[PDB]
């Protein structure tokens, strides 16, 4: 889709929750900072 | 604006269209109305007992206590919808 | 006299320079606003107006261009400064402004002045009319006059112990000038910061000159020091406003109560 | 979750909204008040400058029947399917799956 | 005659719509006000050149333009843009006739859209200029080898509208500046304006004045004085406060404006209250009554018989006896002998 | 490339093509391997 | 330039309008096919054709 | 061309609109496809035989 | 214009001057200097999200 400033990666899957596009989600979770996977 | 008027008269009829489409999809809403509720010719009573069978149905049918003979869920339903709506007043009293 | 220079500083202005900018009243709405207004969170520079060298007057007057406007501030304890003398180059030459606070009365003096190179006033009157009219010798013709009230409407007969928060906007553009003003109590004596709150900046008076200004200069009041000529303890801040676009929350009063910005940050545009 | 109906209202609204707010365009014209801009121009140019916002609020108008009748179509569609739901479902079984 | 036939089927149909006219014309200005004198901004016994820019201020005056008309040399009085017609009480804020005297000689060139050579280098003519063209007979007293009005034709380059020629700067192209000599490619505006009477029909300077405007930026300063009238309650009048046309109903409000806020608006971007400009009180602006009109018939197969309905009225507001001024006028609906009922 | 300036663009959908696949193949092994009671509850 | 503007947000305008008319069309087809997948695939469909 | 910029701001918001629009359609395309692909709420595999 | 000049392989022929494509906007240019043309490609440009 893009160039994605200020998330960073994990490996784990989760169900998504904002659908950031192909295939790849972003949400706020655990301290607490902005994830995509 | 007086002369606005006039001026308008010279492109036609542009008026006739817009009002005709406008109420023909009035006409419609009513009728999605009538055609999805209205499907009973008669009005149906439940008997004064409400025991059918072990079954509760007091939370969904009717009940007297109210102005309005709507079940405790469509009250919750009404209550959940009633941040907008139509405004439940067309009198113009209250316009200022 | 033979005083040194001084390092200028700079301190946060959090969220400050918010005037009313259209007559029009409106009330539980959220208009957008696009003119120019001081950026949140900007370096302002705080010049400290302290007795100099434990009673050495300084040159705290320095020559800032004027640019686009100014958000002039004070955190005084008492009435120290009074002058906002602007001025292409300053000197008999050029049309200059000054506002003085001689008495009860503003004195707008539109005309051309030979100015000292070290203009100051006495905050105390002197004995027997006052020679506190040495910051100009000479005026060569004049234009315009306004007298009325004093802009300065704050009074500090009841008691110590609490400072003044003055606060002013000078915007000049097409022909005219206006002033907006705004006074607030203060808590903490720390003159360090401004406390974070909003305030509005209501408008005072409008002028119709059309003066060309390029530069900026302030005015102190020295009466005796009770060698040189000194006072007590002052502080001004000085800012400059570059166009923005804003948004504005008015309440039910009318009054602007919130503003967000919309280039601070992300979020803010989101806004 | 009864984000549905509210969907609904929440674009009437907004529709609204934006055709009031469209009043306030200039539409290239020198002012936008019928008022000022009759008292403070001649008769010659005056018909066009009228024109310009006459233009302007037709394609408004018409702009905003077509979005009307856009939605009035998938409305329609929807009260089908939700009358074909009721008399399927609260007048009968139904066997067809889910 | 709006379904264009002759034959109407049974049904509710939407026909006009009914409003009600303003029934008085109220006009409110403030009572302090001076005498404007239009040409009795210069007094001197011999005039200056475009470079002096000197001159007494006129403002806050009751501009009456029948007083130009009063004097006997003024000529031209109109507005290329606006017409003079709605002029005559038009008002305008911080209006001064400015002092320069120019040759005259290029009529199409003062008005904006031409610039050219003396708008390049004397003082530049923009092609969206605000100001008016006014002049009036008085070259025979101005005019009279004589170089007195001193003009510059020659400039460093074109010059930005207000940046005008104060400070002769002569011409600079050479290593060397000019210093104290008129060589060559170096000129000086020392030269005759052209005062010999060679040119009689007209060459000589002609006074051409033009006077700044601005649009209700600002409540109204200079402007001729109305008949003011007391404000009425609780009718659709024609209000003029400040100058500003509507038509409405004045109602007490309590908007509490601010001391220094005069006028009010909503979240329609729209007008919705305002200040008296001469007592302090404040009232909110509402326009009177309309609505639609719904025809329901039984079709002409059967009977002529109708029956009207009102939308989103009361039936106070609209009764069927009303006809004083009103719209709709041969609709009488007779009267109450048809009870009237009030739906939702 | 593929027209492209004069802002127009084209977005990348939400589900890839290898994500439908897998639905397509959890269908169809449900279907062979259940037949009809996966769609009501437990396979 | 005021000219050039209006026609080409005439043509923008008529663009979107289209493409909004082909959405619904899109919409029904794919609401058909979620039927069909619901009725055909999870189960026997006693409906003829 | 920032003044075609400056010409054009004075037609009020029509660009607004049209990018609201368009979200409208993109978003309801993920939309019709998960209502017709994600139909089950597990991943099935085959035996190996 | 603004744009990404660049090395280009396309084959002027010797009279040809400028360039075109499908779209009709210019994509080469002669050089005034030597023979050897040029690509002209606008940088980048996008949108944002939050
Ligand atoms: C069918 O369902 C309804 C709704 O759950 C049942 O009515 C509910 O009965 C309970 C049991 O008494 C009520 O709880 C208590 O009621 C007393 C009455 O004074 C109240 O003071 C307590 O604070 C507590 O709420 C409950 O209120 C009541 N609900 C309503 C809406 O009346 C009903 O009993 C069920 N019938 C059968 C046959 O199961
Ligand atoms: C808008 O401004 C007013 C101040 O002008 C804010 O305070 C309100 O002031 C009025 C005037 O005194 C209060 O009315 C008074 O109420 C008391 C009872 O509390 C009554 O005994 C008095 O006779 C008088 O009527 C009013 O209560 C007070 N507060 C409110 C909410 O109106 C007002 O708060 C401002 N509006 C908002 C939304 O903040
Ligand atoms: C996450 O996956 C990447 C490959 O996609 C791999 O390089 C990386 O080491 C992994 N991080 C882990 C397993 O923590
Ligand atoms: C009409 O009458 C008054 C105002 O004329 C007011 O009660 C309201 O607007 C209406 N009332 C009814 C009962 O229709
Ligand atoms: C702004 O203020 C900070 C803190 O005093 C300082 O480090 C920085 O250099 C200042 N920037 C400018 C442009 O003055
Ligand atoms: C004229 O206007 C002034 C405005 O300050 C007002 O005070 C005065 O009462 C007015 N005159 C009359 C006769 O009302």
């Amino acid at each position: 889709a893009g160039c994605l400033i200020g998330a960073e990666y994990v490996n784990n899957s989760y169900e998504c929750d904002i659908p950031i596009g192909a295939g790849i989600c972003a949400s706020y979770q655990t301290s607490q900072s902005i994830i995509a996977y | 604006s007086t002369e606005c008027s006039n001026l308008l008269l010279q492109y036609g009829s542009f008026c006739t269209q817009l009002k005709r489409a406008l109420t023909g999809i009035a006409v419609e809403q009513d009728k999605n109305t009538q055609e999805v509720f209205a499907q009973v010719k008669q009005i149906y009573k439940t008997p004064p007992i409400k025991y059918f069978g072990g079954f509760n149905f007091s939370q969904i049918l009717p009940d007297p206590s109210k102005p309005s003979k709507r079940s405790f869920i469509e009250d919750l339903l009404f209550n959940k919808v009633t941040l907008a709506d139509a405004g439940f007043i067309k009198q113009y009293g209250d316009c200022l | 006299t033979t005083r040194t220079q001084l390092p200028p500083a700079y301190t946060n202005s959090f969220t400050r320079g918010v005037y009313y900018p259209d007559k029009v009243f409106r009330s539980s709405v959220l208009h957008s606003t696009q003119d120019l207004f001081l950026p949140f969170f900007s370096n302002v520079t705080w010049f400290h107006v302290i007795s100099g060298t434990n009673g050495t007057k300084r040159f705290d007057n320095p020559v800032l261009p004027f640019n686009d406007g100014v958000y002039f501030a004070s955190i005084e304890k008492s009435n120290i400064i009074r002058g906002w003398i602007f001025g292409t180059t300053l000197d008999s030459k050029t049309q200059s402004l000054l506002i003085v606070n001689n008495a009860t009365n503003v004195v707008i003096k539109v005309c051309e002045f030979q100015f000292c190179n070290d203009p100051f006033l006495d905050h105390k009157n002197n004995k027997s009319m006052e020679s506190e009219f040495r910051v100009y010798s000479s005026a060569n013709n004049c234009t315009f006059e306004y007298v009325s009230q004093p802009f300065l409407m704050d009074l500090e007969g009841k008691q110590g112990n609490f400072k003044n928060l003055r606060e002013f906007v000078f915007k000049n553009i097409d022909g005219y000038f206006k002033i907006y003003s705004k006074h607030t109590p203060i808590i903490v004596r720390e003159p360090e910061d401004l406390p974070q709150g909003f305030s509005a900046l209501e408008p005072l008076v409008d002028l119709p000159i059309g003066i060309n200004i390029t530069r900026f200069q302030t005015l102190l009041a020295l009466h005796r020091s009770y060698s040189g000529w000194t006072a007590g303890a002052a502080a001004y801040y000085v800012g400059y406003l570059q166009p923005r676009t804003f948004l504005l929350k008015y309440n039910e009063n009318g009054t602007i109560t919130d503003a967000v910005d919309c280039a601070l940050d992300p979020l803010s545009e989101t806004k | 979750a009864l984000g549905k109906l509210q969907d609904v209202v929440n674009h009437n609204a907004q529709a609204l909204n934006t055709l009031v707010k469209q009043l306030s365009s200039k539409f290239g014209a020198i002012s936008s008040v019928l008022n000022d801009i009759f008292s403070r121009l001649d008769p010659p140019e005056a018909e066009v400058q009228i024109d310009r916002l006459i233009t302007g609020r037709l394609q408004s108008l018409q702009t905003y029947v077509t979005q009307q009748l856009i939605r009035a179509a998938e409305i329609r569609a929807s009260a089908n399917l939700a009358a074909t739901k009721m008399s399927e479902c609260v007048l009968g079984q139904s066997k067809r799956v889910d | 005659c709006t379904l264009k036939s002759f034959t109407v089927e049974k049904g509710i149909y939407q026909t006009s719509n009914f409003r009600v006219q303003p029934t008085e014309s109220i006009v409110r200005f403030p009572n302090i006000t001076n005498l404007c004198p239009f040409d009795e901004v210069f007094n001197a016994t011999r005039f200056a050149s475009v470079y002096a820019w000197n001159r007494k201020r006129i403002s806050n005056c009751v501009a009456d333009y029948s007083v130009l008309y009063n004097l006997a040399p003024f000529f031209t009085f109109k507005c290329y843009g606006v017409s003079p017609t709605k002029l005559n009480d038009l008002c305008f804020t911080n209006v001064y006739a400015d002092s320069f005297v120019i040759r005259g000689d290029e009529v199409r060139q003062i008005a904006p859209g031409q610039t050219g050579n003396i708008a390049d280098y004397n003082y530049k003519l923009p092609d969206d200029f605000t100001g008016c063209v006014i002049a009036w007979n008085s070259n025979k007293l101005d005019s009279k080898g004589n170089y007195n009005y001193l003009y510059r034709l020659f400039r460093k380059s074109n010059l930005k509208p207000f940046e005008r020629d104060i400070s002769t700067e002569i011409y600079q192209a050479g290593n060397k500046p000019c210093n104290g000599v008129a060589g060559f490619n170096c000129y000086f505006p020392l030269r005759s304006y052209s005062f010999r009477p060679t040119y009689g029909v007209g060459h000589q300077p002609y006074r051409v004045v033009v006077l700044s405007f601005e649009l209700l930026h600002a409540p109204a300063t200079v402007c001729g004085p109305k008949k003011s009238t007391n404000l009425v309650k609780n009718k659709c009048v024609n209000f003029n406060f400040n100058g500003l046309k509507g038509t409405g109903v004045l109602t007490e409000s309590n908007k509490k404006f601010l001391p220094f806020q005069q006028f009010g608006r909503d979240i329609a971007d729209t007008t919705d209250a305002v200040r008296d400009p001469q007592t302090l009180e404040i009232l909110d602006i509402t326009p009177c009554s309309f609505g639609g009109v719904s025809v329901i018939t039984p079709g002409t197969n059967t009977s002529n018989q109708v029956a009207v309905l009102y939308q989103g009225v009361n039936c106070t507001e609209v009764p069927v006896a009303i006809h004083a001024d009103q719209l709709t006028p041969t609709w009488r609906v007779y009267s109450t002998g048809s009870n009237v009922f009030q739906t939702r | 490339c593929a027209q492209k300036f004069k802002g127009l663009t084209v977005l990348p959908p939400l589900l890839t093509d290898e994500m439908i696949a897998q639905y397509t193949s959890a269908l169809l092994a449900g279907t062979i391997t259940s037949g009809w009671t996966f769609g009501a509850g437990a396979a």
